[PDB]
Order: structure tokens, then sequence, then C-alpha cells
RNA sequence: UACCCGCAGAAGAAGCACCGGCUAACUCCGUGCCAGCAGCCGCGGUAAUACGGAGGGUGCAAGCGUUAAUCGGAAUUACUG
């Protein structure tokens, strides 16, 4: 129920940096992130239009951490809801708990996020969620609790959070260690190399 | 002296090698069972068994005792080369030569013995080489064997001689009975019944495409007058066709096998040829069904394009196509002799 | 049952298709 | 009983299918119309991205493949068409 494995050889299959690590240390260094994985990365070969879109999902199944029936269902929910499905879809992953909590600054990575989920140091609206799944709501404040508000990581986090580029869709404190989900994100919040409709396509053949 | 050097490395090797391929161990304990059994006195009181172990014993020490003798005769050699070797002196170094060559001699007589189990090896034999379905290309790769084997015979000294023969219209041959006769022939050619593979481009053809022909050969020994079982005259058909009035076909019914004759002048010399042949055959495949009891036809693969010959079973490769053509086809029968198929 | 197991379809005379002559033509290559 | 609190220590917890085209993923070795593969087209006869093994990858994931069966694609019974 996991992705495990090495983290920047999904990126490199990608292209693109994933954000699967924490943004200390610039991701050229750690990998050559041009070139593909494996025996065979320097060939590039010319990918198909099935296989344009599949990458894409892949990439942003892959950015957000989340296998493949999970995805569908949202995907679906995204349809049954009114309005663009595309952007329906990235909300929906955006309200993600754990996503939510990585936009905050409390994990340095999306990983991390859901671990400190996983390991109840989430309250949402003071009750504590453990699931990485949970949509959070509009005027949701999320915070840390107590016991895990002494945890060095999470400091860490935020301070990487803090040269990182802040969602304007949330609002949290540094001190408090609570940020309120003020309202779903719009497209337009989010990054614009996502190629949504792909993925819409893909899940329409 | 350096050939009486090299004699006596060789022999102890060949020595070893025979003892490996015997799998004496397994003999050996056998054989102290058997002595174990035989010096218990209630065996004897029930004589067929106690002669049966008797049978068993002696050529399982016979056997292991050869092998002893030819470890410790090899030894004293040695002994005596070194000895002469110390002591400067002529005659001693004669005899250190000479006294090796009986215990080689007794060495190759025993591997001899171990190669030609079965009762008929002795025995002169009928070899039938039967073309493939094909065309005038099987005809013609039927034809070539023929060529081989008798060349072969030659080589060995064995007096060939064509029972039958049918011609291809074209070119080859699409079947051929030869009589090989000379000591151990069917000993050492029992091996080569079966298909043979050829694989090469045909001159045949008109394009340059490249054909793959078959063409059985089967072996049988002679064994007229020694052996009890006759044809029952019923199951026996002959029949009298056209020479290429004189030849002779026989045919049995239970079985539906033939044989036939067409080397003799009169129909009487021909018919009794065929009868000792079918005879001969009938008792080649009551022994085979015996074995069966106890206990894919294609056998070697030319491949003359790629200049390859390949016996399967045995799996010894070859790239002197044309040598093993001409009849230096020893090398195969003899490995396939060792494996014991 | 010699000259039968001759005969079986095992052992039929096969031909080699051709890649630059005759029978050259290959619609479609082994690879795209 | 659910639920909660405490204890210890990364500790007890990842496989299955596929990688010729359709179809996302390619190389080396062995064999050599054999052994085998195959849904279709087909592959294999000594440089096999198609067989088997390996390395590498892709897709799913506490499941993953196969078989069966139904609709779909099939506007291939067409009322829409
Ligand atoms: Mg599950
Ligand atoms: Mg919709
Ligand atoms: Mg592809
Ligand atoms: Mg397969
Ligand atoms: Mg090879
Ligand atoms: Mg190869
Ligand atoms: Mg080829
Ligand atoms: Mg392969
Ligand atoms: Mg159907
Ligand atoms: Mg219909």
């Amino acid at each position: 129920a996991r992705y495990l494995g090495p983290k920047l050889k999904l990126s490199r299959r990608e292209g693109t940096d994933l954000f699967l690590k924490s943004g200390v240390r610039a991701i050229d260094t750690k990998c050559k992130i041009e070139q593909a994985p494996g025996q065979h990365g320097a060939r590039k070969p010319r990918l198909s239009d099935y296989g344009v879109q599949l990458r894409e999902k892949q990439k942003v199944r892959r950015i957000y951490g989340v296998l493949e029936r999970q995805f569908r269902n949202y995907y679906k929910e995204a349809a049954r809801l009114k309005g663009n499905t595309g952007e329906n879809l990235l909300a929906l992953l955006e309200g993600r708990l754990d996503n939510v909590v990585y936009r905050m600054g409390f994990g340095a990575t999306r990983a991390e996020a859901r671990q400190l989920v996983s390991h109840k140091a989430i309250m949402v609206n003071g009750r504590v969620v453990n699931i990485a799944s949970y949509q959070v709501s509009p005027n949701d404040v999320v915070s840390i609790r107590e016991k895990a508000k002494k945890q060095s990581r999470v400091k860490a986090a935020l301070e990487l959070a803090e040269q990182r580029e802040k969602p304007t869709w949330l609002e949290v404190d540094a001190g408090k260690m609570e940020g309120t989900f003020k309202r779903k994100p719009e497209r337009s919040d989010l990054s614009a190399d996502i190629n949504e409709h792909l993925i819409v396509e893909l899940y329409s053949k | 002296i350096n050939p009486v050097n090299n004699r006596i490395q060789d022999l102890t090797e060949r020595s070893d090698v025979l003892r490996g391929y015997l799998d004496y161990d397994a003999k050996k304990e056998r054989l102290e069972e058997v002595n174990a059994e035989l010096e218990q006195p209630d065996v004897w009181n029930e004589p067929e068994r106690a002669q049966a172990l008797g049978k068993e014993r002696s050529s399982l020490e016979a056997v292991v005792d050869t092998l002893d003798q030819m470890k410790q005769g090899l030894e004293d050699v040695s002994g005596l080369l070194e000895l002469a070797v110390e002591a400067d002196d002529e005659e001693t170094f004669n005899e250190a030569v000479a006294e090796l060559d009986a215990l080689e001699e007794k060495l190759a007589q025993l591997e001899f013995r171990r190669m030609f189990s079965g009762e008929y090896d002795s025995a002169d034999c009928y070899l039938d080489i039967q073309a493939g379905s094909g065309g005038t290309e099987a005809q013609d790769w039927a034809s070539m064997l023929e060529r081989m084997y008798l060349r072969w015979a030659e080589s060995r000294g064995f007096k060939t001689e064509i029972i039958e023969e049918s011609e291809g219209e074209v070119a080859g041959i699409k079947s051929v009975t030869i009589k090989i006769s000379g000591d151990y022939a069917y000993g050492w050619l029992r091996t080569e019944t079966g298909v043979h593979r050829l694989v090469r481009k045909s001159p045949f053809d008109s394009g340059g495409r490249r054909h793959t022909s078959f063409s059985s050969a089967f072996v049988y020994p002679e064994v007229d007058d020694d052996i009890d079982i006759e044809i029952n005259p019923a199951d026996l058909r002959i029949d009298v066709y056209r020479t290429s009035e004189s030849a002779v076909r026989i045919t049995h019914i239970p079985t539906g096998i033939v044989t036939q004759c067409q080397n003799d002048r009169s129909q009487h010399k021909n018919k009794d040829q065929a009868m000792k042949q079918m005879k001969a055959k009938l008792y080649e495949l009551e022994m085979q069904k015996k074995n069966a009891e106890k206990q894919g036809s294609q056998i070697r693969s030319y491949v003359l394009d790629d200049s390859r010959i390949k016996d399967l079973r045995t799996g010894v490769e070859t790239r002197n196509t044309q040598a093993v053509l001409d009849g230096s086809l020893d090398q195969f029968i003899e490995a396939s002799l060792k494996a014991g198929l | 049952a010699i000259e039968t197991l001759l005969h079986d379809p095992l052992f039929r005379q096969r031909v080699e298709k051709n890649k630059k002559g005759k029978g050259s033509y290959m619609r479609k290559g082994k690879h795209g």
C-alpha cells in the first residue's frame, strides 16, 4: 500500500523534480535528474499518445503518493462532482490531510507528512486524525498535537517550508504549529506543468 | 627411454579412466554383501540360489580384482623403474621398459570386454539404409550415408556386400541393404541404428534454398543356425519381383515388417537369404522388447552448410565434415559405445 | 515399424524460407 | 468490546504479471524450426529486444496473474444507428 523504494528514480523517470526529497540539497546533486533510470537511460525513445498520458498520470500519482485504485476512485468522485473534472480531481488530491500538512510545513516531504499523520500527530478540529487520505474541508484547523510539538523534525520542516513558496489557500502559524484550511484551491494556485486533461482522457479509454 | 616414460603414466591414466567408467565402488559393495551371504552356511541349502550368488560374486571380484591388479601392477612397475634409475644397470632398465606392456594389454582387453556387453556383438550384421520422404534430396543423402558406411567398413577391414539396392530415378538411392562381414561388426554398428539428419543447400533444387533431409539406418546381427525360434509358415509370405525374376521379398504379418534379397542369381538362394535376414530381424526386435521390459529416434545431425556434425545423444561435435563423410566416423561410434545407449 | 517411423511428419523434408531471394518479401518485419 | 493512555525497539510485515507490435517497459548469455512461446499478427533453422536464465526496466500491489462467463468496443441485426 505504499511505494517504499527509491524516490529520485521516479523523478528521473518523470523528467521533472517531484519534490520527493526535502529540498535542502538540489536534486541535480543527488541524482542524474535528466537521464532516465536503468541501463537504458541515455536513450530517449519517442513516446506514444497513450504513453505520454500514462506518464502524466504517474507523475501526479507519484507527487501525492497515491496508489492506483485510490486514484481511480478520486477520479470517479471528481467526475461525479459538478464542474471541471481535472480541476476537481486536483482539488481532491490537495484536500488530502497529509498533503495539507506538507503544504503547511510540518513534514519536510509529503512522505514525512504522511508518516506524521499515521503516527497520531495531526489533530483536525481538535480530534486526532490518523488517515492520510482524510479530506480536509474549508475552515478545518489542522495542528500538531502537544506530544509531537517538541519533535526537531517538525521545526526543520517548517524552516524548509519558509524557504519554499507559500500557498495562498492556507494560513499557518509557526509558533502555534496550527494551520487553517481556508478554502479549496483554485487551479491557478497549483502547479501549471500538471496536464490534468491528459489524466482525464486516460480514464476515458 | 622417453617413449617408455610416456607409456608408464599414460597406462595409469587409462586405468583410472576405466575405473571411473566402471563406477567400481558399487561393484565392490555388491561383492561385499554377496561375500557375506556366501560365508553364511544357510545359502547353500537352496542350490540354484547359491549357484546364482556364486556366479554374481566371481565376476564382481574379477572386475574389481583386475582393477586392483592394475593399480598394484602399475605401482610395481613404477618401483622397478625407480630402482633402475637409482642403480645404473641395463638389465633392470630393460625389465622396467618391458613388463608394463603386458599390463597395458590386459587393461585394453578388459576395456574391450566392458564395451561389448551384448551377446551378439561378436557376430556379423546387416546394415539397412532407407532414404527419407523428401524426394531426390533424401535419396542423395541416403546414398551418401551408404558410401560413408562402406568406406568406414573398408577402413576397419570388413567385407561389405550389397544384398539389395533400390535406386532413385533422378539420383541417389531409395533404399539399400548391406551385409557387412568381420569380427565384432555388430558390436560397432548397433549404435548407428536410427535417423540421420542431413541439412544442406540442395543442388537438385533450382534455387539456393536450404533443405533438411532424413534417412534411417537400421542394424541387426546375423543369428542363423544358432537361434531356436523360427517363422511360422502361415505368417511368412514369399514374393518375387524383377531385378534392376531373380529377387525375392519376404513379408511377416503379425509384426508387419519385411525383408528382401536380390544379390543371388536363382530364386531359391534369394528366398533362403530373405528368410535368414527376416529371422535375424525378428530376433533383434525380441531382444529390443526384452530390453524395454527390463527398463527422438534421430541419432546424428550432419549440417553441411555451417560445416558441423553433431551426434545428438552423445554430444560430440566435429567440423571436419568431409572427413566424417569419407568414413572417419569411428570417433562417434566409440563415444556411443562408451555411453552405453 | 521403421518405414512408418520415417513416414511420420516429424521427418518430412523441411525447406528454409528465403530472406533475400524469391520469398524474400515480408510485409512487416520482426520489429517495427 | 470500540476507544484512550503507557512500554520497548526499525523493530514482526512485498509480492505477482509483463517489457516484438497492439501495450507502459531492452540489453547480455544459452539454444539453435529443437526446446519452447502465442490473445491476434507471428517467433525459433547459430549475432532471437518474441523461447529459457540474468541484469535492467514497466504496471499493479496484500495482492498479482490465468481460466470461465456477461455487456462493451461491434453502426458486426444498425429503434436511436
Ligand atoms: Mg488495499
Ligand atoms: Mg465533472
Ligand atoms: Mg512500447
Ligand atoms: Mg512468456
Ligand atoms: Mg551461440
Ligand atoms: Mg543468441
Ligand atoms: Mg535469425
Ligand atoms: Mg528475451
Ligand atoms: Mg466479446
Ligand atoms: Mg450493438
